[PDB]
């Protein structure tokens, strides 16, 4: 992946 | 009392596909700490996922006014990420159901 902001927390 | 779970629970629901049921429980997090972002990162990256950007842009929104620390720095990243996303996308559709192929909008015969 490339990102955090498709993870929730 | 638990907040985690109910964030690590649905951690993976989201991630499978179930997006609504994996919000299904994030939304615990803001009913257990309705001052709290993660909660509505979690309930917000899955509106995108449905196409509720809508609401996901009041969720983002939401979460900023709970940042106020280095615990949330963490989502008041994501709170500006999905948060344009969504309003760039909520409606977007250049293609609508808009076509005309019979009598006027407004025609009479007496």
């Amino acid at each position: 992946a490339d990102t955090e902001m498709e993870e929730v927390d | 009392s638990q907040f985690e779970k109910q964030k690590e629970q649905g951690n993976s629901l989201f991630k499978q596909g179930l997006y609504r049921e994996a919000v299904h429980c994030y939304d615990q997090l803001i009913t257990a700490q309705p001052q709290n972002p993660v909660g509505y990162s979690n309930k917000a990256m899955a509106l995108i996922k449905l196409g509720e950007y809508t609401q996901a842009i009041q969720m983002c929104q939401q979460g900023l006014r709970y940042t106020s620390t280095a615990e949330h720095v963490a989502i008041r990243s994501k709170l500006q990420y999905r948060l344009e996303l969504a309003q760039g996308a909520v409606g977007s559709v250049q293609i609508p159901v808009v076509e005309v192929d019979e009598l006027p909008e407004g025609y009479d015969r007496s």
